[PDB]
């Protein structure tokens, strides 16, 4: 998995959506991100977006999966603070999860 | 002829050498003395199979020097002081088998804790020497003995 | 601490890795004899901040590494590839290779030799398959090193573990002037450079040839009955890959009886007598006779 | 190199490398490898790696703790795991000893066996020391006040030829080991009063078939001393009491002691003698059995 730094294929914009985004450091250089979705999972595509310190922002295409892993060379910085959230496009409009921002390196647990 | 006695006693030596110290390779520790003196079977010392067919005198000159060199150490305080090495212990028999075999060819301070580590170093370095020595005797008794 | 050149126009920068690190500022210079309006373009990047003959960017993440290019007047003068060497609390990173656990912990490089001829094969493991490059160089001794020529690292095996695939790489090396009969004093030094995308790491391993020797399994294993007491005479031969002659490079064998349930005898001869049972299998290993190196693999036959 | 250890660090013990037996001890190992921050630090006791009570207090220093260390000797050495080496890196080692401080020597006694020509001084050393304990015997003349000292590990024979200044002397003993040092009370001697005659031995035991059965005991000694008193003990082995007779014997001739005893019982006989009036006696002779007719 590699972070694409272009725009997601939907317009930016309901109460239903994903929630409870949790990311830790699972290995010496690999990471894992888990979230949950409130609603039917038919046709739902999740996309984990991340913004670096320079202001540049990228996204991960998670597909139908509600869990995504990535290495330390996918474009997401781990030594400095980033901004994470999950966007889901099922039908009609876009759905978002609560915001979670932290330094990924010291998330060892 | 005389090659058979050197072959049988060297066979016992390789048994006694490893029997005295069955430690595996990863157990051996290393110390900051990377830089190099101790007699080794150098390349071209005539101990290869072709060297013995050409002239076995060259290889025995180095093996003889090594057997009296390692014998000099089993007689040193390293192998006699505290902690006492038992004479009938498999390490003790190595001394006499070293001198006896050495005879057939051509008729210092230390503290009790350092000796344990030193004794380990000598035995391992000796094992590689006795190995190649038992090879030239096995080859000699199988090729030059019948004639 | 410092920076060093790996090969032509390829550099590795050492970086202490901890959170909120300042990184290490890096001074890059274009290989231009004279210019007053130099812009800098990193690979594809359209955004261009580079100015002047020298560009300094604060290297503090992988995003600052890659191929930096400086082209004057629409013509490319030279390139420059930057790799990162991750230092973490005084420990060099070891993410590319896998811990082999054999024979002890943290044994990333493992090497075997089928004989004393001076040819050996070192192998490693990794959990990735793409953007991977290895570089192996070796010699005997460090002070006045002797010549050792190594081939190319190639994929040899690919298996499955719990949830991912495990990739096995290997390289063939040959000592230029090998002395099999000699008692080794200076060890063989194997140095492997590894680059995954923009991440660089290096490994090392020291050994004597006599300590990494693992003969090939016995050759032509067969059985034949004995009418007196229905005992079996097992017969085998030395493996072809073993050193020659056999009157000098002797071996010792181990014969055991296994019968689909739950018998070992050692000998220096090339035959032995055992007792067979129902659906039992006889197997034999091999080891150097005068030096306790590694055992060979099993060669088995049914009763 | 090959004939010597090259320590790459140092090791120290608290309270000390030599300590009182049964105490808690802490062994500290500090590494000093040129280009290696150790991943792990191991301890070996008598070549056996230790697995418990080891704490990584410092990235380069480790502490091994023992509760109630009872071994009198032990060879310690510690190593380091270095990332650039497949071998464990030797740090340093040290021999530790355990024992007890010496007691105050008492029961100091100095005698001169007659023809031995030298004076034998002994004492009670006290508790077991387990460690190398040395003893210094001081001899001072009550006349010329000059003091000689003598080192030993057990007891000592001092030649009478070295006892020139007078016949009256003071003797005390000093005991010392790594853990302590003590001194005895002064004992004064008179070289004429501390002589013990040469050994007296029993020869035979004869019984006579006459009016009353006489058990004649033959015994003798080769002593030049004139005034000599002796004692002899005799008991039936079935009995548990000692009967004794005293004699002022003249060893020019073999002595004959006439005893009137009961027939057909086992008996035991022992003798000891001294210069009359002097302080010290002989030890009791070896038991001499004799059944009567
Ligand atoms: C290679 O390195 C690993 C590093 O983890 C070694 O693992 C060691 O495993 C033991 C046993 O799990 C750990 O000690 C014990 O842990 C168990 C719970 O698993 C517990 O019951 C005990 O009280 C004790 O804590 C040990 O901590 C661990 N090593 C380290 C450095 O933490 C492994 O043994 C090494 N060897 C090989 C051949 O892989
Ligand atoms: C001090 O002298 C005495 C004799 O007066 C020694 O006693 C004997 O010495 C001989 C050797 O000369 C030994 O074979 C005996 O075993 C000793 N004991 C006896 C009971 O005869 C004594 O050895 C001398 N002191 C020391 C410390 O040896
Ligand atoms: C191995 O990598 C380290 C990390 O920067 C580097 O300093 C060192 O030079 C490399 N090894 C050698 C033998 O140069
Ligand atoms: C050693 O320490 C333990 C507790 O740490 C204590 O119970 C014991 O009395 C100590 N022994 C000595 C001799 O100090
Ligand atoms: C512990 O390590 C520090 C380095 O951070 C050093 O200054 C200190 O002397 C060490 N202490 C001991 C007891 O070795
Ligand atoms: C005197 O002491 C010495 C000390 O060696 C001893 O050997 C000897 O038996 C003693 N008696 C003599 C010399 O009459
Ligand atoms: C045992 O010895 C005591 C002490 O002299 C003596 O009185 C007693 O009679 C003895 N026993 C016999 C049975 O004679």
């Amino acid at each position: 998995s590699e972070c694409c730094f272009q725009d997601p294929p939907y317009p930016d914009a309901s109460a239903s959506g994903p929630r409870d985004l949790r990311c830790y450091r699972i290995s010496s250089d690999r990471y894992e991100c888990s979230w949950q979705y409130e609603g039917p999972t038919a046709g739902v595509s999740h996309f984990l977006r991340c913004c670096l310190s320079s202001g540049r922002c990228c996204y991960f295409a998670a597909g139908s999966a509600t869990r995504l892993q990535f290495s330390d060379q996918a474009g997401v910085s781990v030594l400095y603070t980033v901004t994470l959230w999950v966007e889901s496009w099922a039908r009609n409009q876009t759905e978002k999860s609560p915001e979670v921002t932290l330094q990924l390196y010291n998330s060892v647990k | 002829p005389a090659w058979t006695q050197c072959q049988q006693l060297s066979q016992k030596l390789c048994t006694l050498a490893w029997s005295a110290h069955p430690l595996v390779g990863h157990m051996d520790l290393r110390e900051e003395g990377d830089e190099e003196d101790v007699p080794h079977i150098q390349c071209g010392d005539g101990c290869d199979p072709q060297g013995l067919r050409d002239n076995s005198q060259f290889c025995l000159q180095r093996i003889h020097q090594g057997l009296i060199f390692y014998e000099k150490l089993l007689g040193s305080d390293i192998f006699t002081g505290e902690p006492s090495l038992l004479p009938d212990s498999p390490v003790g028999q190595l001394h006499a088998s070293l001198l006896g075999l050495s005879q057939l060819l051509q008729p210092s301070p230390s503290q009790p804790w350092q000796r344990l580590l030193l004794r380990f170093k000598i035995l391992r370095s000796l094992q590689a020497f006795v190995a190649v020595a038992a090879r030239v005797f096995a080859h000699g008794a199988a090729t030059l003995s019948p004639g | 601490v410092a920076i060093w050149e790996l090969k032509k126009d390829v550099y590795v920068v050492e970086l202490d890795w901890y959170p909120d690190a300042p990184g290490e500022m890096v001074v890059l210079t274009c290989d231009t004899p004279e210019e007053d309006g130099i812009t800098w373009t990193l690979d594809q990047s359209s955004e261009v901040l580079g100015s002047g003959k020298t560009l300094t960017i604060q290297v503090k993440e992988f995003g600052d590494a890659g191929q930096y290019t400086c082209h004057k007047g629409g013509e490319v003068l030279s390139h420059s590839l930057l790799l990162l060497h991750k230092k973490e609390d005084g420990i060099w990173s070891t993410d590319i290779l896998k811990d082999q656990k054999e024979p002890k912990n943290k044994t990333f490089l493992r090497c075997e030799a089928k004989n004393y001829s001076g040819r050996f094969t070192c192998w490693w493991l990794t959990t990735i398959s793409t953007d991977l490059t290895f570089s192996v160089k070796s010699s005997r001794g460090s002070s006045d090193p002797q010549g050792v020529t190594c081939g190319a690292a190639t994929l040899s095996a690919e298996r499955v573990r719990g949830d991912n695939k495990e990739y096995e790489y290997s390289v063939e090396c040959q000592e230029d002037s090998a002395c099999p009969a000699a008692e080794e004093s200076l060890p063989i030094e194997v140095m492997v450079d590894a680059v995954h995308k923009l991440k660089y790491e290096n490994y090392t391993s020291s050994f004597f040839i006599r300590d990494i020797i693992k003969p090939d399994p016995p050759k032509n294993l067969q059985l034949k009955p004995l009418k007196n007491s229905r005992q079996v005479e097992v017969s085998w031969e030395y493996p072809d890959t073993w050193s020659t002659p056999h009157s000098y490079f002797s071996l010792t064998f181990c014969v055991q009886v296994q019968g689909k349930s739950k018998d070992r005898v050692f000998t220096d001869k090339t035959s032995a007598t055992v007792i067979c049972r129902k659906n039992a299998s006889i197997s034999v290993r091999a080891q150097d006779r005068y030096y306790s190196s590694s055992w060979s693999e099993w060669a088995s036959v049914p009763c | 190199g090959i004939t010597n250890i090259n320590c790459s660090g140092h090791i120290w013990v608290e309270p000390a490398t030599i300590f009182k037996m049964g105490m808690n001890i802490s062994i500290y190992c500090q590494a000093a490898i040129k280009n290696c921050q150790p991943r792990k630090l191991h301890f070996y006791k008598n070549g056996i790696k230790e697995r418990f009570q080891i704490t990584r207090i410092n990235k380069t220093t480790a502490r091994l703790w023992y509760k109630n260390f009872l071994e009198p000797h032990a060879s310690m050495y510690c190593t380091a795991e270095c990332p650039k080496h497949f071998q464990e890196t030797l740090i340093c080692g040290k021999d530790i000893s355990s024992g007890y401080p010496p007691d105050i020597p008492d029961e100091v006694t100095c005698v001169i066996y007659e023809y031995s020509g030298n004076m034998t001084c002994t004492w009670n050393a006290g508790k077991l020391t387990y460690i190398d304990t040395k003893y210094v015997v001081h001899v001072k003349s009550l006349e010329t006040e000059e003091e000689q000292q003598y080192l030993t590990s057990s007891y000592i024979n001092i030649s009478t030829d070295s006892l020139q200044g007078g016949k009256k002397y003071l003797v005390w003993v000093q005991a010392a080991n790594a853990l302590g040092m003590e001194e005895s009370k002064q004992l004064q001697i008179h070289l004429d009063d501390i002589v013990i005659p040469s050994a007296a031995v029993i020869s035979r035991a004869e019984t006579i078939n006459a009016t009353v059965p006489k058990t004649i005991i033959y015994w003798d000694s080769q002593t030049t001393i004139e005034k000599v008193s002796c004692e002899m003990r005799y008991k039936a082995t079935t009995n548990q009491t000692w009967n004794v007779k005293e004699f002022d014997t003249n060893f020019t001739y073999v002595q004959q002691s006439e005893f009137y005893l009961e027939p057909n019982i086992k008996y035991v006989f022992q003798v000891r003698c001294q210069e009359t009036g002097k302080r010290y006696w002989q030890p009791w002779s070896s038991p001499f059995f004799h059944k009567t007719p």
